DNA sequence: CCCCCCCCCCACCCCCCCCCCCCCCCCCCCCCC
DNA sequence: GGGGGGGGGGGGGGGGGGGGGTTTGGGGGGGGGG
């Protein structure tokens, strides 16, 4: 699998 | 779903449910029970759709600037529509 | 002290120069505070510019975000001071006349912008300053001899109670008429006519104007030119010239741009 | 007064920069005292 | 129950490679001569 990270708009 | 004809398809969904709520508690067969459950899942899903998270590959390093924007909406949508 | 006389000892001192303004730039925006917005979390922060350097935040300020290189400069939410640069010339009066006058650039700031205009003889008081200039803008490399400028902190050019007291006098027509040129023969119909030319009439916008126009005829062997010279000194914003060989465009406006002539 | 002239205006090395790789440090987890 | 040691992730430094850095003609304005 592809090592990756999630960026979330709700914490704006 | 929310916009079209003031969301008249929502009344279509409740009418489809009403046409098995009319019959008796027992007369609602497993198919009728399932149909009511699927109508609830429809309303649940329509509430539940929400913009996705911008998910980035971390093998390659960051440039001298970070992500340009987290906005993941399609061009024909504004957040107020959602 | 003269513009020609400034030397390396002055380079951080306050100085004061007399000179002639040749021309000025438009107002130039100078960033005093930078404004940085986070691309991830939309948080904003402000940075005062230190010696012309943006102290950019390397990571986002909010500890709950703290993403690196995520801050970006929102140009039109930065805060700007005003700057203007003016070319100030050594006056042709003070030069050793066999060789050219010098000139010096001066920087003038905030509401001191546009305190003077082309053709103004002024004093400017300011810190003398020097800065290096790049050999190529793509590089840090600097040329050894610095540019110099004066960074100004002050500028200078070159009531009714009294007026009411004179207004009651009975000889006032002749009193004002004599005053325009008491050194010249009294010719007081000419002086009275000129006094009315200095008063002027009134105006109406619906065309006509409240002007007055006079022609001194008579011999070339009389003092009328000297009267004109004094009236040109007396008036606030006049001009003096002469008509022999005077071009219709030279007197008025001439040619790219059109520039105004003597009458205009 | 009219026409012609003439004048103006214009069209190979070194630095900065970026990418790639390796090491070191710091945290977490497990074991030992 | 706390501290040490082992193991894995993440960040920073250092090196290497690459790209960039004046004449001639024409029209119109302006001035001078017949
Ligand atoms: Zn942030």
């Amino acid at each position: 699998s592809f090592k990756s990270r999630a960026l979330n708009h709700v914490k704006k | 779903i929310l916009s079209m004809e003031s969301g008249k398809v929502l009344r279509a969904a409740i009418r489809l449910a009403l046409d098995v709520i009319k019959i008796d508690r027992l007369s609602r067969t497993p198919r009728d029970n399932m149909v009511l459950k699927l109508v609830l899942n429809f309303f649940r899903n329509v509430i539940a759709i929400e913009p996705g998270e911008f998910t980035i590959n971390t093998k390659k390093s960051m440039p001298k600037k970070g992500i340009t924007s987290i906005d993941t909406l399609p061009p024909n949508v504004s957040m107020d529509d959602i | 002290k003269g513009m020609r006389e400034l030397n390396p000892n002055d380079i951080d001192k306050l100085i004061n120069l007399k000179g002639l303004v040749l021309r000025s730039t438009p107002v130039i925006p100078d960033m005093k505070v930078a404004f940085f917005k986070c691309n991830v979390c939309d948080h904003t922060m402000a940075v005062e510019i230190d010696r012309g350097v943006i102290q950019e935040p390397a990571r986002c300020e909010r500890i709950d975000c703290n993403e690196p290189n995520s801050m970006s400069l929102i140009h039109n939410r930065c805060s700007f001071a005003d700057k203007q640069v003016i070319k100030l010339q050594e006056t042709p009066d003070f030069v050793p006349d066999g060789q050219t006058p010098h000139s010096i650039s001066l920087c003038v700031y905030d509401e001191l912008v546009d305190s003077c205009r082309a053709g103004d003889r002024i004093e400017v008081t300011g810190t003398f300053r020097s800065i290096p200039i790049r050999a190529n803008s793509r590089q840090r490399v600097l040329k050894s001899l610095y540019k110099t400028y004066v960074d100004v902190v002050h500028v200078k050019k070159v009531d009714l109670a009294k007026i009411r007291e004179v207004a009651a006098r009975e000889d006032l027509y002749s009193l004002l008429a004599r005053s325009i040129a008491p050194s010249i023969y009294e010719l007081e119909d000419v002086k009275k006519g000129i006094l009315l030319q200095l008063f002027g009439g009134t105006n109406k916008t619906f065309r006509y104007r409240g002007d007055i126009n006079i022609l001194l005829c008579g011999d070339p062997s009389t003092s009328k030119s000297q009267i004109l010279q004094y009236v040109h000194k007396i008036t606030p914003r006049g001009v003096y010239t002469s008509g022999k060989g005077s071009s219709a465009v030279g007197l008025t406006a001439y040619i790219l741009v059109l520039e105004s002539g003597a009458l205009v």
